[PDB]
């Protein structure tokens, strides 16, 4: 499907399995949170993002 | 009420944070009981009646 999918150019479209737990990621990924910690606003804070 | 004691009216954005927005009367307005005359209603006829 991934294979068929990948060529659809109008969405961006994916298919995947179902997790064993759904709170339970990946064991390799990571789950990071940029706080915005002085004020700064949002498009500051998209900024430092990039 | 709202000159003497001051009236919370609604919300403001600071710095992206939601703050309170308050009237009341200036400092010099508010201290005597001869102050109480300075502060005029308006009535139905559109004039202001101590």
């Amino acid at each position: 499907a991934m294979g068929y999918f990948s060529q659809i150019k109008d969405a961006m479209v994916f298919a995947f399995n179902l997790p064993a737990i759904v709170e339970l990621g990946t064991a390799t990924g990571f789950d990071f949170e940029l706080i915005d910690q002085g004020g700064l606003g949002h498009e500051k804070l998209t900024q430092a993002r990039n | 009420g709202a000159a003497w004691g001051g009236s919370y009216v609604n919300d403001f954005i600071d710095r992206g944070r939601v703050k309170k927005v308050y009237i009341m009367s200036e400092a010099k307005y508010r201290m005597l009981p001869e102050d109480i005359g300075k502060w005029y209603v308006r009535g139905s006829d559109g004039q202001m009646v101590p």
